[PDB]
RNA sequence: UUUCUGUCUCGAACCU
C-alpha cells in the first residue's frame, strides 16, 4: 500500500525516502541503482525494500469515498 | 484490473469452465480388447452444429 | 454483576493501559477480551479502572 | 509467425520485420496497428491442434532459419522448409506457471506445485476490496514485485498487483528448527 | 482469478480410471499449460490454457 | 464402515506439526489452548487431593 | 605410569590422505629395521614433512576428570612437541615374531609394528603418545 | 490465538526469582544456576569470563528451548572455591572491562571532533 | 587499560570502530544489548477518534509505531509499568496527536511532521518525531482526499527492542574479525582458488596479510573486532553504543544484586 | 495410517504456541514432513487406557520395527549430516565448544574426556565428543568396501565400550540399519536408554551444526570447465553411437534381440545407451566434485539426495520415459511440431541434452513436463491401488492372532500356522547373523 | 550364510569379553566336558513350546533347529578356546544371557 | 531497414499487441 | 426468546453492532428476532474460532423488499510458526521458529536474513531455479535494475555470477556469516540473498481444533462434522488397525464406546431383542 | 545364470548354467520334455504350480 | 435467582 516504514531486515527507516526516490527517478532521470545509492541505501535488503515497492495506495485512494 | 468474464448470480461471482468433448462430425476408429466381441468400432458424433 | 459488559482499562499487568471488554467473571477474577489483541485474559477485577460507554473520566471500582 | 521467402535471397525468413515492430511500439506509445492489422496483413496466422499436423515450426524467430560452454545449444537446422515459428516458447506456459522464475531450471513437479500454490498465495486480489463485501478476503500489508520477474508478468499485471514479499533467504542449517 | 477464468474441465470422472486422459498428449503444446493443474483426484483432467 | 469399523470420538485434537530437536524422542509438544480444552478425568484420592483442590 | 616404548623414526612417506588438517605418516626406525610405524598427525598443529626424524614415545602417565594444567610449573612430560591420547584396541601377530599394535588417538589411527620389544604395550585406555621433532 | 506472551520475555514472573542456584550431585564442587528471563547475551559473556579464570574447571551455559526466556549455567570449581564467588568475580571482571570500554569510547569520541 | 577503541569514521547516524584486546563473547554481547536492550521511545497505544482513509486502523497503528521518536532523555522517562500514576502521567509516556484533514484536490500526504506533542515533557528532549530526510517532511504515513479525516491520539511509552523491533534504535551493526584466515575460523568454499574467488573485506588492509611460510598460529584468538553501528535516528550513535554498554553493565549489576540479596 | 508405528503414545509437554511440536526422529515412522502436514492427538480417559498406552505402544518400545526387524526410526535429517561432519577425521573442536556440547549431553558422566591432542592446545576429536552420548557397553564393527583396521578413507565403523574408535558416521551407522548403532543400543541397553540416546545425539550434533554452519547453492551444482567439456564429449559419443545404431537399423543390418522385435530392439538399445551416457556424465560430475561441495556432503551423509540426483543436478537430466518408453510420436510420426517426421534422434525422442543448472530447451522442457506428470499421475493412482490392497489385506488377516500355544489362529480357531513364523520368535527381536558351518571349504571347517 | 536369527550371539560374546576384561595370555579354566555339557544344557533349556511328550518335543526341537545350529556353530569348543578366551564364569554368564535373550525373543502371544 | 530480419527480443512487442487487443478473458468474452 | 449465551451489549438499539465496536467468539453480529405463533432469537453469532473489529456494515433492500444486511469484519493476521509459506519453486514450509535479529546469524555487512531454509529442500527437489532466482535477485538489488528471470532468456548462470562478482560479492552467492549467539564465524559459508516468498492460505489459526464433549449428531449421537460446528475427530479403519496391532484393546473399547457414544440397551433373554419396556423410574 | 554350487573342495562356487526362460504358462506338458531337470522347473504362475505340483 | 444451542443433502475447490 504505502512504502514500508522500516526495512524488514535491518530496520533502517526507508519510509522517509520514497518520494525522494520517485523524484530522483522522474526529475533527474537516474537509473534505479544510482537513485538508490544516492538516497543512501548500501545494504541490498534496504535497496530491495525501496526498489520492489508497489504504490497500491494510489489505486486504492483515488476511488470515490 | 478486474478482467470480467463472469456472472453475478445472487451477488456471487460465478465462472463457467470450458468443457472438453470429442469433436462432432469426425470419424474416429478405435480398436477393442479381446474379451469384448466387438472389434474396430468407428464412431461419429454427428450433430447439427 | 455491574462490571459485566463494560469497557475497562487494566492497571497492574503487562496489558496495562489497554482497553478491554469484560466477558465473564468467575469471582475475584474477571475475564476480559482485550480491545487490542485477539486474546482473552483473566485479571483481578479490583485492579481495573472502568470507563463509561464513551471515553473520558475513568472511574475505579466503586459503582 | 508465418515463414516464407518473399524475396530473392532464397533463405526463409519470417514475415514480420523491424518496421512492423516499430509501428507496433509506436501505437503502443501513442495510446493504427494492432493484432488485427497483423492478422490482416498476414504476418501472424492462427494454428489449431489439427492444423499443427502438417506444419514444421521454427523455435527461435531468427536462429533456425539461416560457442561459450555455458551458452544455450540447439539441434541443428537440417530442414530448410520451415513454415511457421514460435513467437516465443515461453507462451506455452499458462498464467500461474508463467509467474515462475526459470521453470526450465526447475523440476516439472515443482512447477506444478507452484502453479497450484500461487493461486493460494496472498496478495491484493483487486483494488476495490474496500467496497466489495467478499465472503473471505486476504490483503497483504505490503505487496512487493519480485526482483526476478518473467517478461510475461507485465501482461499478467503481477507487478501492479503482486502477491508475496521479498525476503533475504539464507539456505542455512542453523538451529535444526 | 486469471487461472479460473482460463480454466478447462474434463467430463471424465475424477475416480480411479485410466491414466491416458490424465497424461498430456504431445498436442497440448501451446494450448494447455504443461505445468499448471490441480493435484489429487483432478490432476491431468482439469486443464489450464 | 462409516459408524462402526470407524467412527467419531471426543477428547481429541488436530493441528499442524513442526520439528523440534530440543524435545525428547517420546515427548510431544501440545498447544496451551489444546491442553486447556482437552481433559483427563482424574479421581479424587488422598494422594492427589491437594493438587486437585488447587486445580479446581 | 612410565615410558613403555621409545624410538626414533624416519618419516618415509607423508600422505595428505585426502584431509586438510590431518595426514598419515609412514615411518621406519633408524635402529630396528623391522620396526615400522604408520600414524595420523594433525599437521596443522604439528607440521611434518617427508624424511624427518621424530622421537616417538608411548607413556601411561603425565573416572579421572580431565582438567587444565592449573599452573605454568605443573610437572608433566612437557619435553615433547606433540602429545596425543588414545586407547589401544587391537594386537595382531604377523610372521610369528612381529606383533602390531593399533591405537586410536580420538580417531587418529596408528599401527606400531615391531617384535616383542612392544611387550610393554597393554590394552589400557591410558596411553599417551608423545612426539619430539 | 494462543501464542506465548512477550512482555515476560525478560520480565520476572510472579513468584519467580532471577537466579536459582542449587548444587550438583554430579561432579565435586559443581553448582547449577538457572537464570530466568535472560538469553545468550549473558550466558556467552559470563561463561567466557568464567573460562578466563584459571581456578575454574567447568563453565557452560545452556538454553534448553527458545520459547522460555531462561538460560542455565553450570560451574565446577576447584576445592575451597565457592562457585558463587567464581560467578561473583566473573561478573566483577565483566563490569570492570565494560567500565573501561565505556570510558575509552567516550574519550575517543570527544577526541574526534565529528 | 583493557578494551581499546579506534574510531575510523564517525557521522550523525553511523560510526565505524575497532575494538581491541576484548573477548569475542564480550564484543558479541555488547552488540546484542546494542540491538536489543537499549530502551527507546516509540508510539505504543493508538486511539482513533475518526478514521476515514483507505487504510485499516491496525495498518496505520503499526505504521505509526514504527515511526522513530527522539529518545535522548529516555533514561529520564520512567517505565510505564513502574509508574503507578492515574490518567496517564507525563512521567510514564509521551502523548502525541495526529489530525490530517486533506483539503487540496490533490492527494494530501501525511508525514512525521504532523504529529504534535501534547503532553508536558518538562524540558526533556524526548518524543519529537525524528525528521532525517533532506527536504524535512518526515516519514510518509498515509495519504488522504479532500473528504477524508484522520484524527488520532498516540501514547508512546518506554520499551526495549525485545518487546518489539520498533524500539530497536540501531538498524545495522556491521561486525567482522580476522579478515584473513589467520585464525582459520572459516573454510572458504571454492572451485579453483579461494584467494581468487573470495572478495577481500575492506578491513583486510588494516591487518598484516598472512605469510604462506609460517605455520598456523595455535594460540591466536579473536581480537581486533571491526564494527560499524548505524542508528535509525532515535538515539545518536554516541548514545547507541554508550547506552548499550550501560544496559549490559546495569544488567550484570542486577545479577550481582540478586546474588547478594539471596 | 499406512503401517503399525504410525500411531504412537507420546508424553505431553505443554508448550505455549499454536502448533504441535514433535521430536524430529519420529518423523520417519509417521512419514511426516512439517510442510503443512497435520497430525492427530487422542487423549486417554482412564487408567487402563493410560497404562495400555504407556506400556504397550510408546515410542521407545516402538523404535525397533517388526516389519523388517530393524529400527524404523533413526537419525535421518540434518542431524545425520551434522554427525558426519562431526565424526570426520579432521574435525577438531575447541575446549570452549567441547565444554558446551559435553554439557548438552544430559546423560553425561561428568568427567571431561581428555583431548586427543593436548600440548599444542587442548583439542578434542569430533568422534571423542560424540562418544559421551553413546552409553557404555556398545560394541559395533562394520566393514565397508574392504575397510581395514587402518581404514585410510575412514570408512566402516568400530565402536568399543561406547567409544568411536574410527569410522565417519553415515546413514548405515546411525540411521535405520539392521546392524546399526540404534539397533544394537535398543537390543542391549533397552528402549528407554535408546530414546535418551536419540535425544543426546540430536542435541550434540545440532549444537555443533548451529555453531559450525551448513548451506547449499549454485556453486554446489556447477562443475569445472574440463568436467563440462568431457561430459559433453561423452554425451556426443553416445549420440554418435545412437546415430550409428539408427543407421544400421534403417539399413536393417540389425538382428532383433531374442524375445523382442526390431522396433523394440532398437528402442531398447537406444534407451540403454542414453541411460549409460547419463550415468557416465553423472560419474564424471561426482568424481570432479569435492567434499567442499555441500551437495556431495549431503549424499555422502546419505540423509537425502542420490547419485542420480547429482547427475541430473549438474551433468544431464537424461532420457525421459513416458509409459515406460520414450516419447511417443504424437502428431504424425513426430513427437512435436518442430521435428520433421520420422525423427528418432534422442533430442526428438525425449533425451534432455543438458542439466537443470544449465537449462532446458523448450522441447526438452515439454518432454520434462510430460515425464513429470507421468510420474505424478503414477503416484496418484498407485496410492489409491495400494490403499485398496492394504485394506483388503487387513480385512483378510484381521482375526489371526498368536494364541497361547504359540499357534496363530483366526476367529474360528483354524490353525493358520502351528508355530508363529516357523520359530515362535517375535519379529522385532530377530537380527541378521552369520552361520559359519555353511560357508568355507571342508579344510576350513576342519581347522 | 547371513540369515535372520533370534539373538545375536556375537554381541553376547563381545559383551562378555568386555565386561570380564578377558586376558588372552592367561590360560582358560574351562574344560572340554564343561563346554559340551553347558552347550547341551542351554539347548535343552531353550524352550518355546512345552509338553511332556513326543509331538510337542518334535515341534520344539523343530522350532529351535536353526538357532541351535547357529549356537553349535558359534559356541564350539575349538572356537570358545581359540578365537574367544572366555573363562568358566564368563562362559556361564554367556550361557545365561543367551537363554534370557531367547526367552525375551519368544513371540509374546496375543500379538496381532 | 524496415525490412530487416527480426529478433527474438522484439517478438515481445507482438505479444504485447496480442494482450492489448484480446487481453486475458478474450475467450469468454467473445 | 431462545437467545444465545454470547454477549449482546455489542448491539445497539438499531440491531447492528454499532460499527467501530469489535467482537469475538460468540458475540452476535446482527440482531434478528423471528416472530413465533412471543418471539425468539435468530441472530447470527460470530465464528467461535475467528474474531476481530467490524470494518463495515451494509443495510439495504433485496429484490423482494425484505431488509438485507451485510456485515464485514477485519483482523490482522501475523506470521506464526504454524503459518505456511512458499517460494515460486515448489519450496513450501510451515515456520518452525521465530528468532529475533540478535539470535539470527548475520553477514559481514550486518544484513540479517528474514528467512532461513534448510538445505534439505534443494537436492531432493532438484530445484535449481530457487537458487538462480536468489542469485539474480541479489544481482538485481546490487544493480538496482530488475533481472529478466524469464523462462528461456539468453542469460546464463556464469553471466549472473560475473555480474555479482563485479558488484563486490561472491560469484556463487555464498557469503561469510557469523553466529548470532556468540559471533563465532560459521565454519561453513551460507548461501544468501533476496528471494520472493508467498504466504499461503493454510495457517494454523484456521486449522487448529480440539474437542471435549461438544454437540452431538441428532441421528447417531456421534460428534458433528467440522471445526466450524464444534465438530469432532474420527477413528478411521486404518487407525483401528493400528490399535489392533498395538494390542490396546482397552484403548479401543474406551475410544469406541465411552468417548464416542455409549448406549444402555435392555434385552430379553428368550428373544435377545431390543424390545424391553424398561421403566427405571 | 550363475548358481552357487558346492565345489568338490566344499566351498560354494559360482557355476554358470544355461536356462530357458519362456513367455508362456504350460507347466504340465513342459515338465515332461526329455532332457530337462523337472525337479527344478519353476513357473511364475503359482496357480499352475498348484494344479501340477500340489498345494504345498 | 429465569441455561446444555444445532440440521440434512447434492456438489465445488484446496491441503497433507
Ligand atoms: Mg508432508
Ligand atoms: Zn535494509
Ligand atoms: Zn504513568
Ligand atoms: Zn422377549
Amino acid at each position: 500500500m504505502i512504502v514500508p516504514v522500516r526495512c524488514f531486515s535491518c530496520g533502517k527507516v526507508v519510509g522517509d525516502k520514497w518520494e525522494s526516490y520517485l523524484n530522483l527517478l522522474q526529475e533527474d532521470e537516474l537509473d534505479e541503482g544510482t537513485a538508490l545509492s544516492r538516497l543512501g541505501l548500501k545494504r541490498y535488503c534496504c535497496r530491495r525494500m525501496i526498489l520492489t515497492h508497489v504504490d497500491l495506495i494510489e489505486k486504492f485512494l483515488r476511488y470515490n469515498p | 484490473f478486474d478482467m470480467g468474464g463472469y456472472f453475478i448470480i445472487n451477488g456471487s461471482e460465478k465462472v463457467l469452465i470450458a468443457q472438453e468433448r470429442s469433436a462432432g462430425n469426425i470419424v474416429q476408429v478405435f480398436k477393442k480388447a479381446a474379451p469384448s466381441p466387438i472389434s474396430h468400432v468407428a464412431e461419429i458424433r454427428s450433430a447439427l452444429e | 454483576e455491574v462490571a459485566l459488559g463494560k469497557t475497562v482499562r487494566i492497571r497492574s499487568a503487562g496489558y496495562k493501559g489497554q482497553l478491554g471488554i469484560v466477558k465473564d467473571v468467575n469471582g475475584d477474577k474477571a475475564t476480559v477480551e482485550l480491545h487490542s489483541k485477539n486474546k482473552h485474559i483473566t485479571i483481578d477485577k479490583h485492579k481495573l479502572t472502568y470507563y463509561n460507554r464513551e471515553g473520558g473520566e475513568g472511574i475505579t471500582y466503586d459503582e | 509467425f508465418i515463414v516464407e521467402d518473399d524475396e530473392s535471397l532464397g533463405h526463409k525468413e519470417l514475415k514480420v520485420r523491424k518496421g512492423h515492430i516499430a509501428k507496433l511500439m509506436a501505437t503502443e506509445y501513442q495510446d493504427e496497428y494492432t493484432w488485427s492489422s497483423l492478422l490482416n496483413e498476414g504476418l501472424v496466422e492462427y494454428i489449431d491442434a489439427e492444423e499443427e499436423e502438417s506444419i514444421l515450426i521454427a523455435m527461435q524467430p531468427e536462429d533456425l532459419e539461416p560457442v561459450d560452454p555455458a551458452k544455450r545449444i540447439r539441434v541443428s537446422h537440417h530442414a530448410t522448409t520451415f513454415t511457421h515459428c514460435e513467437i516465443h516458447p515461453s507462451m506455452i506456459l499458462g498464467v500461474a506457471a508463467s509467474i515462475i522464475p526459470f521453470p526450465d531450471h526447475n523440476q516439472s513437479p515443482r512447477n506444478t506445485y507452484q502453479s497450484a500454490m500461487g493461486k493460494q498465495a496472498m496478495g491484493v486480489f483487486l483494488t476495490n476490496y474496500n467496497v466489495r463485501m467478499d465472503t473471505m478476503a486476504n490483503i497483504l500489508y505490503y505487496p512487493q514485485k519480485p526482483l526476478g520477474t518473467t517478461r510475461a508478468m507485465e501482461y499478467l499485471k503481477f507487478r501492479e498487483l503482486p502477491a508475496g514479499q521479498n525476503a533475504i533467504v539464507a539456505i542455512a542449517c542453523y538451529s535444526g528448527y | 482469478t486469471l487461472s479460473h477464468l482460463r480454466r478447462t474441465n474434463t467430463p471424465i470422472g475424477r475416480d480411479g480410471k485410466l491414466a491416458k486422459p490424465r497424461q498430456l498428449h504431445n498436442t497440448h503444446w501451446g494450448l494447455v499449460c504443461p505445468a499448471e493443474t490441480p493435484e489429487g483426484q483432478a490432476c491431468g483432467l482439469v486443464k489450464n490454457l | 464402515r462409516g459408524n462402526l469399523m470407524g467412527k467419531r470420538v471426543d477428547f481429541s485434537a488436530r493441528t499442524v506439526i513442526s520439528g523440534d530437536p530440543n524435545l525428547e524422542l517420546d515427548q510431544v509438544g501440545v498447544p496451551k489452548s489444546i491442553a486447556k480444552t482437552l481433559t483427563y478425568p482424574e479421581v479424587v484420592t488422598p494422594y492427589n487431593i491437594d493438587r486437585l483442590t488447587q486445580l479446581v | 605410569s612410565n615410558t613403555l616404548f621409545d624410538d626414533i623414526f624416519q618419516v618415509s612417506e607423508v600422505d595428505p590422505g585426502r584431509y586438510n588438517k590431518v595426514c598419515r605418516i609412514e615411518a621406519a626406525s633408524t635402529t630396528q629395521d623391522q620396526c615400522k610405524l604408520t600414524l595420523d598427525i594433525n599437521v596443522e598443529l604439528f607440521p611434518v614433512a617427508a624424511q624427518d626424524s621424530l622421537t616417538v614415545t608411548i607413556a601411561s602417565s603425565l573416572t579421572r576428570s580431565w582438567r587444565p594444567p592449573q599452573a605454568g610449573d605443573r610437572s608433566l612430560a612437557d619435553d615433547y612437541d606433540y602429545v596425543m591420547y588414545g586407547t589401544a584396541y587391537k594386537f595382531e601377530e604377523v610372521s610369528k615374531d612381529l606383533i602390531a599394535v593399533y591405537y586410536s588417538f580420538g580417531g587418529l589411527l596408528m599401527r606400531l609394528e615391531g617384535n616383542y620389544r612392544n611387550l610393554n604395550n597393554l590394552k589400557q585406555e591410558n596411553a599417551y603418545l608423545l612426539i619430539r621433532r | 490465538m494462543n501464542a506465548p506472551d512477550r512482555f515476560e520475555l525478560f520480565l520476572l514472573g510472579e513468584g519467580e526469582s532471577k537466579l536459582k542456584i542449587d548444587p550438583d550431585t554430579k561432579a565435586p564442587n559443581a553448582v547449577v544456576i538457572t537464570f530466568e528471563k535472560e538469553d545468550h547475551t549473558l550466558g556467552n559473556l559470563i561463561r567466557a569470563e568464567l573460562l578466563n579464570d584459571r581456578k575454574v574447571l567447568f563453565a557452560a551455559y545452556k538454553v534448553e528451548h527458545p520459547f522460555f526466556a531462561r538460560f542455565k549455567l553450570r560451574i565446577q570449581t576447584t576445592e575451597g572455591y565457592d562457585p558463587k564467588d567464581a560467578l561473583k568475580n566473573a561478573c566483577n571482571s565483566i563490569i570492570n572491562k565494560l567500565g573501561a570500554l565505556k570510558t575509552n569510547f567516550e574519550t575517543e569520541w570527544n577526541l574526534q571532533t565529528l | 587499560e583493557g578494551p581499546q577503541v579506534k574510531i575510523r569514521e564517525a557521522s550523525k547516524d553511523n560510526v565505524d570502530f575497532i575494538l581491541s584486546n576484548v573477548d569475542l563473547a564480550m564484543a558479541n554481547s555488547l552488540r546484542r544489548v546494542m540491538i536489543a536492550e537499549i530502551p527507546t521511545l516509540a508510539i505504543d497505544s493508538v486511539e482513533v477518534e475518526t478514521n476515514t482513509t483507505v487504510l485499516a486502523d491496525e495498518f496505520i497503528a503499526h505504521r505509526l509505531g514504527l515511526i522513530p521518536l527522539q529518545s535522548m532523555d529516555i533514561e529520564q522517562l520512567e517505565y510505564s509499568r513502574d509508574c503507578f500514576c492515574e490518567d496517564h502521567c507525563d512521567k510514564c509516556s509521551v502523548v502525541l496527536t495526529l489530525q490530517a484533514f486533506g483539503e487540496s484536490e490533490s492527494t494530501t500526504n501525511v508525514y512525521s511532521k504532523d504529529l504534535v506533542i501534547v503532553s508536558n515533557l518538562m524540558g526533556r528532549n524526548i518524543g519529537h518525531p525524528i525528521i532525517q530526510d533532506k527536504e524535512g517532511n518526515g516519514v510518509l504515513i498515509c495519504k488522504l482526499r479532500k473528504g477524508q479525516e484522520l484524527k488520532l491520539t498516540c501514547v508512546a511509552k518506554k520499551g526495549i527492542a525485545k518487546e518489539h523491533a520498533k524500539w530497536g534504535p540501531a538498524a545495522a551493526i556491521e561486525f567482522e574479525y580476522d579478515p584473513w584466515n589467520k585464525l582459520k575460523h572459516t573454510d572458504y568454499w571454492y572451485e579453483q582458488d579461494s584467494a581468487k574467488e573470495w572478495p577481500q573485506s575492506k578491513n583486510c588492509e588494516y591487518e598484516d596479510p598472512p605469510n604462506e611460510g609460517d605455520p598456523f598460529d595455535y594460540k591466536a584468538q579473536a581480537d581486533t573486532f571491526y564494527m560499524n553501528v548505524e542508528s535509525v535516528g532515535s538515539i545518536p550513535v554516541d548514545q547507541v553504543v554508550v547506552r548499550g554498554i550501560d544496559t549490559l553493565q546495569k544488567k550484570v549489576a542486577s545479577i550481582l544484586l540478586a546474588l547478594t540479596q539471596m | 495410517s499406512l503401517h503399525k508405528m504410525s500411531m504412537m503414545a507420546h508424553r505431553v509437554k505443554v508448550i505455549p504456541y499454536s502448533t504441535f511440536r514433535l521430536n524430529l526422529s519420529v518423523t520417519s515412522p509417521y512419514n511426516a514432513d512439517f510442510d503443512g502436514d497435520e497430525m492427530n492427538l487422542h487423549v486417554p480417559q482412564s487408567e487402563e487406557t493410560r497404562a495400555e498406552l504407556s506400556q504397550l505402544c510408546a515410542v521407545p518400545l516402538q523404535i525397533v520395527s517388526p516389519q523388517s526387524n530393524k529400527p524404523c526410526m533413526g537419525i535421518v535429517q540434518d542431524t545425520l549430516c551434522g554427525i558426519r561432519k562431526l565424526t570426520l577425521r579432521d574435525t577438531f573442536i575447541e575446549l570452549d565448544q567441547v565444554l558446551n556440547m559435553l554439557y548438552w549431553v544430559p546423560d553425561w558422566d561428568g568427567v571431561i574426556p581428555t583431548p586427543a591432542i593436548i600440548k599444542p592446545k587442548p583439542l578434542w576429536s569430533g568422534k571423542q565428543i560424540l562418544s559421551v552420548a553413546i552409553p557404555n557397553g556398545i560394541h559395533l564393527q562394520r566393514f565397508d568396501e574392504g575397510t581395514t583396521l587402518l581404514s585410510p578413507k575412514d570408512n566402516g565403523m568400530l565402536i568399543i565400550d561406547g567409544q568411536i574408535i574410527f569410522g565417519v558416521v553415515e546413514k548405515k551407522t546411525v540411521g535405520s540399519s539392521n546392524g546399526g548403532l540404534i539397533h544394537v543400543v535398543t537390543r542391549e541397553k533397552g528402549p528407554q536408554v535408546c530414546a535418551k540416546l536419540f535425544g543426546n545425539i540430536q542435541k550434540v550434533v545440532n549444537f555443533w551444526l548451529l555453531h559450525n554452519g551448513f548451506s547449499t547453492g549454485i556453486g554446489d551444482t556447477i562443475a569445472d570447465g574440463p568436467t563440462m567439456r568431457e561430459i559433453t564429449e561423452t554425451i556426443a559419443e553416445a549420440k554418435k553411437k545412437v546415430l550409428d545404431v539408427t543407421k544400421e537399423a534403417q539399413a536393417n543390418l540389425l538382428t532383433a534381440k531374442h524375445g523382442m522385435t526390431l522396433r523394440e530392439s532398437f528402442e531398447d538399445n537406444v534407451v540403454r545407451f542414453l541411460n549409460e551416457a547419463r550415468d557416465k556424465a553423472g560419474r564424471l560430475a561426482e568424481v570432479n566434485l569435492k567434499d567442499l561441495n555441500n551437495v556431495k556432503q549431503m549424499v555422502m551423509a546419505g540423509s537425502k539426495g542420490s547419485f542420480i540426483n547429482i547427475a541430473q543436478m549438474s551433468a544431464c537430466v537424461g532420457q525421459q520415459s513416458v509409459e515406460g518408453k520414450r516419447i511417443a510420436f504424437g502428431f504424425v510420426d513426430r513427437t512435436l511440431p518442430h521435428f520433421s517426421k520420422d525423427d528418432y534422434s534422442p533430442e526428438s525422442k525425449g533425451f534432455v541434452e543438458n542439466s537443470y543448472l544449465r537449462g532446458l530447451t523448450p522441447q526438452e522442457f515439454f518432454f520434462h513436463a510430460m515425464g513429470g506428470r507421468e510420474g505424478l499421475i503414477d503416484t496418484a493412482v498407485k496410492t489409491a491401488e495400494t490403499g485398496y490392497i492394504q485394506r483388503r489385506l487387513v480385512k483378510a488377516l484381521e482375526d489371526i492372532m498368536v494364541h497361547y500355544d504359540n499357534t496363530t489362529r483366526n476367529s474360528l480357531g483354524n490353525v493358520i500356522q502351528f508355530i508363529y513364523g516357523e520359530d515362535g520368535m517375535d519379529a522385532a527381536h530377530i537380527e541378521k547373523q552369520s552361520l559359519d558351518t555353511i560357508g568355507g571349504s571342508d579344510a576350513a571347517f576342519e581347522k | 550364510a547371513n540369515w535372520p536369527l533370534p539373538v545375536n550371539i556375537r554381541r553376547i560374546i563381545q559383551n562378555a569379553q568386555q565386561t570380564f576384561h578377558i586376558d588372552h595370555t592367561k590360560p582358560s579354566d574351562l574344560t572340554i566336558k564343561d563346554i559340551v555339557l553347558g552347550v547341551k544344557d542351554l539347548q535343552e533349556n531353550l524352550l518355546v513350546l512345552r509338553g511332556k511328550n513326543e509331538i510337542i518335543q518334535n515341534a520344539q526341537r523343530d522350532a529351535v533347529t536353526l538357532f541351535c545350529c547357529l549356537l553349535r556353530s558359534r559356541l564350539a569348543t575349538r572356537r570358545v578356546l581359540q578365537e574367544y578366551r572366555l573363562t568358566k564364569q564368563a562362559f556361564d554368564w554367556v550361557l545365561s544371557n543367551i537363554e534370557a535373550q531367547f526367552l525375551r525373543s519368544v513371540v509374546h502371544p496375543g500379538e496381532m | 531497414d524496415e525490412s530487416a530480419p527480426i529478433t527474438a527480443e522484439d517478438s515481445w512487442a507482438v505479444i504485447s499487441a496480442f494482450f492489448r487487443e484480446k487481453g486475458l478473458v478474450s475467450q469468454q468474452l467473445d | 426468546l431462545r437467545m444465545k449465551h454470547g454477549t449482546y451489549d455489542k448491539l445497539d438499539d438499531d440491531g447492528l453492532i454499532a460499527p467501530g465496536v469489535r467482537v469475538s467468539g460468540e458475540d452476535v453480529i446482527i440482531g434478528k428476532t423471528t416472530p413465533i405463533s412471543s418471539k425468539r432469537d435468530a441472530s447470527t453469532p460470530l465464528r467461535s474460532t475467528e474474531n476481530g473489529i467490524v470494518d463495515q456494515v451494509l443495510v439495504t433492500t433485496n429484490q423482494d423488499g425484505l431488509k438485507f444486511v451485510k456485515v464485514r469484519v477485519r483482523t490482522t493476521k501475523i506470521p506464526q510458526i504454524g503459518d505456511k509459506f512458499a517460494s515460486r519453486h515448489g519450496q513450501k514450509g510451515t515456520i518452525g521458529i521465530t528468532y529475533r535479529r540478535e539470535d539470527m546469524p548475520f553477514t559481514a555487512e550486518g544484513i540479517v536474513p528474514d528467512l532461513i531454509i534448510n538445505p534439505h529442500a534443494i537436492p531432493s527437489r532438484m530445484t535449481v531455479a530457487h537458487l538462480i532466482e536468489c542469485l539474480l535477485s541479489k544481482v538485481a538489488a546490487l544493480s538496482g535494475n530488475e533481472g529478466d528471470a524469464s523462462p528461456f532468456t539468453d542469460i546464463t548462470v556464469e553471466g549472473i555470477s560475473k555480474l555479482l562478482r563485479e558488484h563486490g560479492y561472491q560469484s556463487r552467492g555464498f557469503e561469510v556469516m557469523y553466529n548470532g549467539h556468540t559471533g563465532k564465524k560459521l565454519m561453513a559459508q551460507i548461501f544468501f540473498g533476496p528471494t520472493y516468498y508467498q504466504r499461503l492460505r493454510h495457517m494454523v489459526d484456521d486449522k487448529i481444533h480440539a474437542r471435549a464433549r461438544g454437540p452431538m449428531q441428532v441421528l447417531t449421537r456421534q460428534p458433528v462434522e467440522g471445526r466450524s460446528r464444534d465438530g469432532g475427530l474420527r477413528f478411521g479403519e486404518m487407525e483401528r488397525d493400528c490399535m489392533i496391532a498395538h494390542g490396546a484393546a482397552s484403548f479401543l473399547k474406551e475410544r469406541l464406546m465411552e468417548a464416542s457414544d455409549a448406549f444402555r440397551v435392555h434385552i430379553c433373554g428368550i428373544c435377545g431383542l431390543m424390545t424391553v419396556i424398561a421403566k427405571l423410574n | 545364470y550363475d548358481r552357487k554350487v558346492p565345489s568338490p573342495t566344499g566351498e560354494y562356487v559360482k557355476e554358470p548354467e544355461w536356462v530357458l526362460e519362456t513367455d508362456g504358462v504350460n507347466l504340465s506338458e513342459v515338465m515332461t520334455v526329455p532332457g530337462i531337470d523337472p525337479t527344478r522347473i519353476y513357473t511364475n504362475s503359482f496357480i499352475d504350480i498348484m494344479e501340477v505340483l500340489g498345494i504345498e
